[PDB]
């Protein structure tokens, strides 16, 4: 489709944890393609940062809405 | 977002400088154009539904592939989303005209829009054609000399055309 | 930044609405005000050095210990005096931005947000700057709408410090 | 909607408000409005002192490191929230407060008390908080980027008992969850157990009989 | 929330009537007083911190029981909350002055406030005394003849006094 | 919540007084009992499952009407809720023993429990019977002289019995 | 409020768990500390009048304008002096509570929460109280664990003011 | 993990606070316990094979059908006996971790979380492991604080299984 | 997150081994240093405000470009954020000192901090210089021989230095 993607190589994948990264202090970055099939959708491509404890719940949320997961990595 | 005034202020603060006399004079000239600016916003807004619907009809007439079955504007949901997108873009163009700065249009509407359309298969070039049709109708509405104090609105019309041009370029 | 035009659009945007007669009236209010603000900004700008130096001396006169007491937070040396004149210059300059912008946005974004932490961290007394701002009000020489708007921002800063 | 009785019932200010959304590429003022909106909503309009602010969470929210929902989850799991609403309350009162703060509505049925009481007892407070925020209801109303708000108006999936119980938990605009007549007592323990409701009593100021409360 | 204009409109709509000529003329007189109204709002706002702190100091001087140990204004948290209450009430009084209608005070500031103070044990009679002290300071500030175009502000001052009295009555 | 120390502190602050010598001595006496208090908490916790299950089995034996079909403890859901409640009450009893103050038990567990049971038809008298059974088992466990440094735990035992009595009285 | 016993139960309660060896260890830590804390509270209480009066005079010496300048926020008259000695007494008394409770809880709840708003509103310099707290640190005469815990609360208040 | 030090820092971070006397007292409680815990771990480690083998035989003695019944979940063959000795070894080894860490964290993280699903899925009776844990309690030969802390973890596992 | 104890446990569990006698002996040595560790945490915390402010002043004195108009620490909000960051890093360094393991500092504070600063344009080298200034001040405070039982604190000081050095490296 003649487009680019963000670069998450080396340490560029890292994101700040603080006290918001759950019990394991790990963040997961979910890149998705989404549309409006609920709240208004503002962007066709979105990123979500969720802790390990909420990673399962987030996948079902993305799944229930019919949105596509393009990449998941540790942040 | 910035307006015409805060844009100059932000640049001056980053340099630690008072606004120069020239910059103040330039903003006074902007103030002098205020009534014409307000009229242009009011005129586009008052005709917004006609501007969108007429442009959409003309767009689909010239590009029948959009509305044929399987077309990206086919089915009620996608047609509705399409008409919504036209209305959104026209709305933010009026916002930029009102503030006198493109930041509201760029930040809130156009940023990410090409990526959204490419991701979802929306033909951006067709969106650009629809924006151009809205541009033509909106500028004609602004330029109508009937029922208004006569004067020169070329500068305001040029500014509005630029916002439409940026919108057309952003999606294509 | 709080200015009449930015708040008009932001409120309309939050409602997903075209601008209506309400927002146009906001624009007319700005246009009635804008020239007075620009002239007020010009008058303060042209007189900036006299106002800043006069304001700094007003602070030193009201709080003589600031020029007599050793310490990083005081003005007993040229280092401290230069910092103090600099700070008072920041207040005046950002006030002229508010006159240009037509609102407190420049003060809110550049000066007021976080000022409490700075003064606490660096042991700077808000009363010092209040005195500096009061001098500027008493000596900018504005009149009419220019006076009223300029004093609203100076009093806005004083209230933020108090 | 609520039009004639809106001011009488304390709903008029919320009729006049819009959801607070953090758009992509949000500005500085956008982030501050979210933080203010989240603190007012999630902490039940209690005054928040500077020493009590979650400066780290605010920083991450401002930076885009956490979304609005994750900021809400961080506030809800904070010691500030637990001090205000957990450590001094019956868990049914806690469940009431969680529904109002995080979902903007009152509990509908005893089943909700059963679910969240067991979830807290078996998995702990943090697990229970996740259940509200990761719920389908939270997703459909607020999603990732909108601060929770009171849902006074009728929606799909509502029950009428929810409307009447909202004014058991909401007691007016100039009021906080920790500054109501019933104090720490559960407002809905009896109503949920018996599946009963009570006549709506509006907030003080606009209603002379605002203080009516039944006895044991 | 109503303003001075929409208060009349709401009453007219509930009757299904156009505003009468007398009602329109009354609103015209309100518009003629608009500059005085804006000045009063500006003057109270420009002195808000002094009005709150001076009134708080006077209240605690006359009612030392509030600030002694065990008093409802003792400890920094309660004391800070108390000062916030005074500022909030003053802020909403300026809103009512700005809109020309008490609804913003009734709908928001005084809505549930008595329940709050009864639940917490805040002495409502003492809040009323503090509000009375702010009223005295505010009215003097509004009435100051210096540095303003001279004229009669008795009507706006009487209106502002009423909003203060409303707030004081709502708490005690 | 308060612990044994903060309960005295909160009372002193409301009076604006330093703790008296007798009050400091009383808290020093509480400290000397700390090892016994910790041992009592550890012993109840280490037998928590047996205490709850044995009490529950005993309760249903004396009160078979709880577990007959239609009985309040009948069905797995209600039986699980019943066992859960016994564990909750025991847990907060150990909390109060740990802190030396009943506030956590009152605030978290007992405030509203009677209203809940009355609304649902849970027999509060039978809950109190179960609580008493846990009390006799728990105190026997605390008093066991084997495997521990010998000493007088009567004061700690009396306090723990009081918390169980408070729990039983709250529901009966 | 933050004390070892309250924190221990608050953690377990948040987790819906019985107390475990972790919480018992917390209690043992409290017991190791408690007697020294009670000793410190007694020593400060017996010496409170001397510490408060000396602390107030130390502030006046370091900031002589506070006893020379007219104003409601200064101690030029007996009214302001009485207010000042009262405030320093509040710090000293609430510090003794921290020693009894074994944590900053009393300081957090009774004094620090909202102190920034009070000092801003009434134009009180936090530097004045920092000087008073430093005097109490240098003059309470405690030693060992009593000194360490006492100074931790005095420094805790100082840090909150700076 | 749930240990005194990590929990203390976690709670402090949630409030954005520096560590205070409360958390220092938590550390002192840990220091009072740690040497006894380390001694307990050494004693259990040195006696691990005797304890594990003895515990497995105690389960077989109390539940003889486990050694006589064919099935994947039983120990009638050498395969099942090895699985059983392995599982009991896991309990003892992770209990030594709790003594080293001064908390139930290792048991929670490694063994207890999800044990119910495992026992249900593979038809393993919790009563078997309760008996093994009871044997270890009765035979580890510890005394004093080492006994108390070790038995707290062994009881923690037993309670989780009941 | 790990502490000094659970770090060894996690490594042992992944290998399915009991802790060796040498590993237990090493932890016993760590326990013997516990009082020195607690004092170092207390001393840094008791001087946190001075350490942050003095280092910040020195940083801006040596790097005046940071505070000039347009500089990254110019304006109150950015200065307040900068001072906040210095305190955060110090706070997490004290956390690592308390636990005896860098996991809390690495996992919660430093992970992704460089990317945050690169995106914002915060000069990482200047942050590292600031952290370095806090380090030298902190170690002097920790090493002060007055008012403390005398002994050799070189081990803990070296450990604290490493935590500071990790923070500087993570942001530079
Ligand atoms: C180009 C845009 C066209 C044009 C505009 C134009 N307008 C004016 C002057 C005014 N227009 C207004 C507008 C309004 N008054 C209202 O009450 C409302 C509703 C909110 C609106 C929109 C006003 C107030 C003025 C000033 C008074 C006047 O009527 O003249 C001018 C004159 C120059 C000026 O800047 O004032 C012009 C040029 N005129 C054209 O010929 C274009 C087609
Ligand atoms: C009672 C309130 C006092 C009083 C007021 C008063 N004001 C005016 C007139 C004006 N006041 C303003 C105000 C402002 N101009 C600005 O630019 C701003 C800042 C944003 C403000 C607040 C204006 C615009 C006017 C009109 C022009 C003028 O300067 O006169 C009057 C005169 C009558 C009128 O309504 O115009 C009066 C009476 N006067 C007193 O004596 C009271 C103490
Ligand atoms: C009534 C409760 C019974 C009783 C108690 C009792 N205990 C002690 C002394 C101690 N008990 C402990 C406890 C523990 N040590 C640990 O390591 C842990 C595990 C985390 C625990 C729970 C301790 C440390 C002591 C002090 C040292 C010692 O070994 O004795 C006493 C003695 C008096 C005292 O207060 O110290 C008593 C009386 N004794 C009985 O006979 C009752 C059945
Ligand atoms: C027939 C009963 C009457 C009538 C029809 C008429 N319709 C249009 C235009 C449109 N019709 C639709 C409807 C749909 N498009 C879809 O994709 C689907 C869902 C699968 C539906 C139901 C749409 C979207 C349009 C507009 C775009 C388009 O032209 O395709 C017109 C022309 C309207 C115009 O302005 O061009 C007409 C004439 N008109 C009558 O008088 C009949 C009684
Ligand atoms: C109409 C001329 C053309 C067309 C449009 C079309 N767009 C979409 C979907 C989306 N459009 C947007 C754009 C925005 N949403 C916003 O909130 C804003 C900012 C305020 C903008 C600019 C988005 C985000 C989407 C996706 C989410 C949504 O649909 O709401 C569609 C539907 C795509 C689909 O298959 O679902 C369509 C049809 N399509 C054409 O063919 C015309 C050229
Ligand atoms: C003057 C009234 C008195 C005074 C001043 C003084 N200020 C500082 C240091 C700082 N001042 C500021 C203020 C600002 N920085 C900004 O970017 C803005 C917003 C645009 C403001 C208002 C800050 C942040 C500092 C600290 C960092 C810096 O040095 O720039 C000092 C020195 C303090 C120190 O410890 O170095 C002084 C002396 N002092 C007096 O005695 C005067 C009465
Ligand atoms: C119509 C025949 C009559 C009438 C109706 C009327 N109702 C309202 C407002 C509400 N109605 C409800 C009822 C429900 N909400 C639910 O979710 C369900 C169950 C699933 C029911 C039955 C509620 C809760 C409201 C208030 C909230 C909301 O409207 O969203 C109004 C409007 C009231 C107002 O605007 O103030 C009206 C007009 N009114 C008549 O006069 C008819 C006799
Ligand atoms: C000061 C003159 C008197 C006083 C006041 C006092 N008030 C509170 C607590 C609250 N005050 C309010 C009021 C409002 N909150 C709002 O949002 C609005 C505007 C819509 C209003 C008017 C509320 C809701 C509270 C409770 C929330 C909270 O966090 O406090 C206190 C604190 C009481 C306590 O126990 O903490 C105090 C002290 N007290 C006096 O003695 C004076 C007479
Ligand atoms: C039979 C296959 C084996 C057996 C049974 C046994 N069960 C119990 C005790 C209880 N059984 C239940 C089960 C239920 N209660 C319900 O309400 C329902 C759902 C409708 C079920 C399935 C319960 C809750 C208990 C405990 C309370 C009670 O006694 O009613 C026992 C006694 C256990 C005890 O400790 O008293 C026994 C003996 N035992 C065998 O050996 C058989 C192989
Ligand atoms: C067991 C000995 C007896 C018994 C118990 C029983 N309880 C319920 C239901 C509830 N129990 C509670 C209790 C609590 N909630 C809290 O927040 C606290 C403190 C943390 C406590 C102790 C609540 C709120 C409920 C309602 C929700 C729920 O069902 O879990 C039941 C179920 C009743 C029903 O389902 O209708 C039962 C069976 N019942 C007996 O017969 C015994 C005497
Ligand atoms: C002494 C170092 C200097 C000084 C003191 C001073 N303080 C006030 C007024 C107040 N002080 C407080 C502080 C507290 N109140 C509390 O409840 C607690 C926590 C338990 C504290 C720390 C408050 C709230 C006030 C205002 C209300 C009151 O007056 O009680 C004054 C008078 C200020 C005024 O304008 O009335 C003074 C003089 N002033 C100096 O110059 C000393 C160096
Ligand atoms: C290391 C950088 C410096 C140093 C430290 C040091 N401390 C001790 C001993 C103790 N320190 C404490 C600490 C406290 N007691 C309390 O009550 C509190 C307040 C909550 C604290 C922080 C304690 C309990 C001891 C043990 C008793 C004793 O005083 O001896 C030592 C001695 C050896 C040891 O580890 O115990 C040392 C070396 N000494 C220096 O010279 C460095 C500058
Ligand atoms: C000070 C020595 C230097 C400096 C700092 C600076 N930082 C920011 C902004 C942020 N800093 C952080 C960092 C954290 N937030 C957290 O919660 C934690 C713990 C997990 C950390 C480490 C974040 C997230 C931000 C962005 C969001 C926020 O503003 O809080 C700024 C402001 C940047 C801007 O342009 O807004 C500044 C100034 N800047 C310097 O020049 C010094 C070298």
């Amino acid at each position: 489709r003649n487009t680019a993607s963000p670069v998450y190589a080396g340490s560029t994948a890292e994101s700040l944890r603080g006290t918001s990264a759950g019990s394991r202090n790990q963040m997961y970055r979910l890149q998705v393609i989404q549309g409006a099939a609920g709240t208004r959708v503002r962007r066709g491509k979105a990123e979500y940062l969720v802790s390990y404890d909420n990673l399962s719940a987030k996948l079902q949320q993305i799944n229930r809405q019919g949105d596509t997961v393009t990449m998941i990595s540790l942040a | 977002m910035f307006d015409v005034f805060t844009r100059v202020v932000s640049q001056a603060d980053a340099r630690g400088e008072y606004l120069s006399g020239s910059q103040l004079d330039a903003l006074s000239a902007t103030v002098a154009e205020g009534n014409k600016r307000i009229d242009s916003v009011n005129r586009i807004t008052g005709n917004a539904s006609a501007i969108v619907s007429n442009a959409a009809r003309a767009l689909f007439a010239e590009q029948p592939q959009l509305i044929q079955p399987g077309g990206n504007a086919y089915t009620s949901r996608r047609m509705a989303a399409c008409l919504r997108d036209m209305e959104i873009i026209l709305r933010y163009v009026t916002y930029a005209t009102f503030t006198g700065d493109a930041s509201v249009l760029e930040d809130r509407c156009l940023n990410g829009l090409r990526e959204t359309y490419v991701a979802l298969g929306v033909p951006g070039a067709s969106v650009a054609a629809g924006v151009q049709k809205m541009k033509e109708a909106a500028l004609d509405i602004v330029n109508d000399p009937n029922g208004i104090t006569r004067g020169d609105c070329s500068a305001i019309v040029a500014e509005i055309a630029g916002y439409f041009d940026r919108a057309a370029a952003a999606v294509a | 930044m709080k200015t009449p035009l930015t708040e008009a659009v932001s409120t309309a945007d939050s409602q997903g609405r075209f601008l209506s007669s309400t927002e146009l009236q906001i624009a007319f209010g700005r246009l009635r005000q804008a020239n007075a603000g620009l002239q007020a900004a010009k008058a303060l700008t042209d007189n900036a050095q006299s106002l800043v130096n006069g304001a700094a001396q007003a602070v030193y006169n009201k709080f003589p210990y600031t020029t007599q007491t050793q310490g990083n937070n005081f003005a007993a040396d040229q280092r401290g005096k230069d910092k103090c004149a600099r700070d008072i210059g920041y207040y005046l300059r950002i006030v002229t931005y508010c006159l240009v912008a037509g609102g407190t946005g420049p003060l809110d974004e550049y000066l007021i947000a976080g000022i409490d932490e700075i003064n606490r961290t660096f042991d700077l007394s808000p009363s010092w700057y209040v005195e500096a701002l009061k001098y500027i009000k008493a000596n900018h020489g504005l009149s009419g709408d220019a006076r009223d708007e300029a004093n609203s921002y100076l009093d806005y800063a004083i209230n933020a410090l108090s | 909607a609520i039009t004639t009785a809106a001011s009488r019932l304390g709903v008029a200010p919320y009729n006049e408000s819009r959801p607070v959304e953090l758009r992509p590429d949000f500005s500085l003022d956008d982030a501050k409005m979210v933080i203010r909106a989240v603190y007012r909503q999630v902490l039940g309009n209690d005054y928040i002192m500077d020493s009590e602010r979650l400066k780290g969470a605010e920083s991450l929210l401002t930076n885009g490191s956490i979304s609005v929902r994750e900021f809400v989850r961080t506030v809800a799991k904070s010691e500030l929230y637990k001090k205000k609403f957990l450590y001094n309350n019956f868990q049914t009162r806690v469940i009431e407060l969680n529904y109002k703060h995080l979902l903007g509505r009152a509990p509908f049925s005893e089943d909700e008390v059963i679910f969240h009481l067991d979830l807290y007892e078996n998995q702990g407070f943090d697990a229970d908080i996740d259940s509200y925020i990761d719920s389908v209801e939270y997703q459909e109303n607020f999603g990732e980027n909108i601060v929770p708000y009171y849902r006074f108006n009728n929606q799909v999936g509502d029950r009428t008992v929810g409307f009447t119980r909202m004014f058991r938990l909401y007691r007016g605009y100039a009021n906080s969850d920790r500054s109501q007549l019933e104090r720490s007592s559960s407002r809905l323990a009896t109503e949920l157990g018996q599946n009963t409701v009570s006549a709506i009593v509006g907030p003080s100021g606009s209603n002379a009989g605002w203080a009516y409360r039944p006895s044991r």
